[PDB]
């Protein structure tokens, strides 16, 4: 009766919000997950509206 | 530093042309002994090549003819790539273990097991540590770390929060974390945070932030000897005996198991075997039981090359009552090739004294070097080399910047050479206590 959806309890893997490659790192400032220093450089250089789009592509938002 | 100037400090290698094994007339701090240096370089080549097991080489020659120098030159020209064990033959007369056991451990020390491994290491400056310690502790906490190139925040598991509190990790600390163990080493304090370290004294050093990625695989090449594996397996903290001593006689079946396992690791490709050198200085201090053991220890597949030095002529073998060349039994000498060191010519003494006068901070005037060379011919290389230090100290007492003949003459007058010391003894035989115990104390 639309009570057929199911949550999950397993710990989820971490992927880079930009390249989708695995992400060891979560940026404390913009909260984007990122693969390496090259992508961290881009992420900190993004246009101010773009950071919220990378979050929103995985349904996340900063506020 | 903690290394002072010592008798061999000028030896930087073997001084041989690596392309041809031609000894250069002098280089790397060795002078002359060219044929002996060529032979030691051929030994050095087959040490590095590893394919040949349990050959023994004796370096034979009069005292001060550079036998230890050539041994030190080989050690300096092998470096860390190959195990190099130095044994004075006096050392095996342990009270803890039989001398064949002591001599076994020396052979085991001279074979390396080379093991290559990786770990992810995380390294950076701590931007923050938050730990709630919510009555109990270590409940939850977050770590922020930066390099010059990245910043990241981490939720910490509770046994990592224990590690962080155990190491009193603080904002501004530069740390490395080995992830699989979870140990934290504080590499230093970041300079930008210096003012927060109000408890640290002014003697404290500071560092720049780490550079590049926070995390990378760092690969370590361990080399561990067969002796270390033997001792590790002896008891529940067997390695702890690698330091204090207090290894017993390690049981033969432990060694036999380890030899099989190391052959498995080789065949599995997990490890490589790196045969080293055992150098036995003044090997004639060994006795006839030792030589009988060595004869068959050399036939093992896991035997190093053994290099030996003897001052002795035809001399009494220890633990028996007959004489043989070098003081070594002929059945042992049948297993050994011999390198001879010859006496030095006056110009080679001059060069060695010059090198020794460079290794100590000494200026020799040209006449002082000529006189020390003359003393070297007359009284031996070692004595003239000890007059170098003495003359500099006398020159400094008279505040001279260079050592002059006057300083060498004071040295020669104040300190007797071995021959004048013997002549002094041969004159004073009534005042010196004789082999009969007799002595006269009257004037
Ligand atoms: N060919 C050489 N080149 C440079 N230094 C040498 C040479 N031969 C001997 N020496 C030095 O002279 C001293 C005595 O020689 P050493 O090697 O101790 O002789 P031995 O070990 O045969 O008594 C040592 O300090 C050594 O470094």
């Amino acid at each position: 009766t639309n009570i057929e959806s199911a949550p999950s309890l397993a710990p989820m893997k971490h992927y880079c919000d930009v390249t989708g490659l695995p992400a060891p790192y979560l940026d404390p400032k913009t909260r984007l997950r990122y693969h390496n220093k090259e992508i961290f450089a881009m992420i900190r250089n993004l246009p101010q509206g773009m950071g919220e789009q990378f979050l929103e592509a995985r349904g996340a938002h900063t506020v | 530093g903690l290394n002072l100037i010592a008798a061999h400090s000028h030896i930087r290698g073997l001084g041989v042309d690596a392309d041809t094994l031609e000894p250069r007339p002098s280089s790397q701090g060795l002078v002359g002994q060219e044929k002996a240096r060529k032979a030691a370089a051929v030994v050095l080549e087959m040490i590095k090549q590893g394919k040949i097991a349990g050959r023994a080489v004796l370096i034979a020659g009069p005292p001060s003819t550079g036998k230890t120098a050539i041994a030190m030159g080989m050690a300096q020209s092998l470096g860390q790539d190959v195990p190099f064990t130095t044994l004075a033959a006096s050392e095996i007369f342990s009270l803890e273990m039989s001398k064949t056991e002591a001599l076994t451990q020396a052979f085991r020390k001279s074979i390396g097991v080379r093991i290559k491994e990786e770990s992810e290491i995380m390294e950076g400056e701590v931007v923050e540590i938050q730990i709630d310690r919510s009555t109990g502790g270590a409940k939850q906490g977050k770590l922020t770390i930066k390099t010059t190139d990245m910043e990241a925040i981490y939720d910490m598991g509770s046994k990592m929060i224990d590690a962080m509190t155990k190491e009193r990790v603080m904002a501004g600390d530069i740390i490395s974390i080995d992830k699989s163990s979870g140990k934290i080493t504080k590499l230093g304090r970041s300079y930008a945070r210096s003012r927060d370290y109000d408890a640290m004294g002014v003697d404290t050093k500071f560092l720049q932030c780490p550079e590049g990625e926070l995390q990378k695989r760092k690969e370590v090449v361990h080399t561990v000897s067969l002796h270390e594996i033997d001792v590790i397996n002896s008891r529940t903290q067997g390695f702890l005996a690698l330091f204090s001593g207090d290894t017993g006689e390690i049981r033969s079946e432990i060694r036999d198991q380890i030899n099989t396992k190391v052959a498995e690791w080789k065949e599995e490709g997990k490890a490589e075997i790196v045969p080293g050198v055992l150098f036995i200085d003044e090997v004639h201090m060994l006795d006839i039981e030792c030589f009988s053991y060595i004869n068959r220890a050399l036939e093992s597949d896991l035997a190093p090359i053994v290099i030996m030095a003897s001052n002795r002529g035809v001399s009494r073998i220890r633990g028996t009552d007959y004489k043989s060349p070098h003081g070594l039994p002929l059945d042992f000498l049948d297993r050994v090739v011999i390198i001879n060191t010859h006496p030095y010519t006056p110009d080679e003494l001059r060069q060695i004294l010059s090198i020794r006068a460079q290794e100590e901070e000494v200026d020799l005037t040209p006449d002082a070097l000529a006189l020390l060379t003359k003393i070297g011919q007359e009284a031996g290389l070692r004595y003239a080399s000890n007059l170098i230090t003495t003359s500099q100290l006398i020159a400094a007492k008279r505040r001279a910047k260079q050592v002059g003949v006057e300083d060498v003459q004071r040295s020669f007058k104040l300190f007797y050479d071995p021959a004048r010391s013997v002549r002094f003894v041969q004159e004073s035989e009534k005042r010196l206590i004789g082999n009969d115990g007799v002595v006269d104390f009257s004037y």
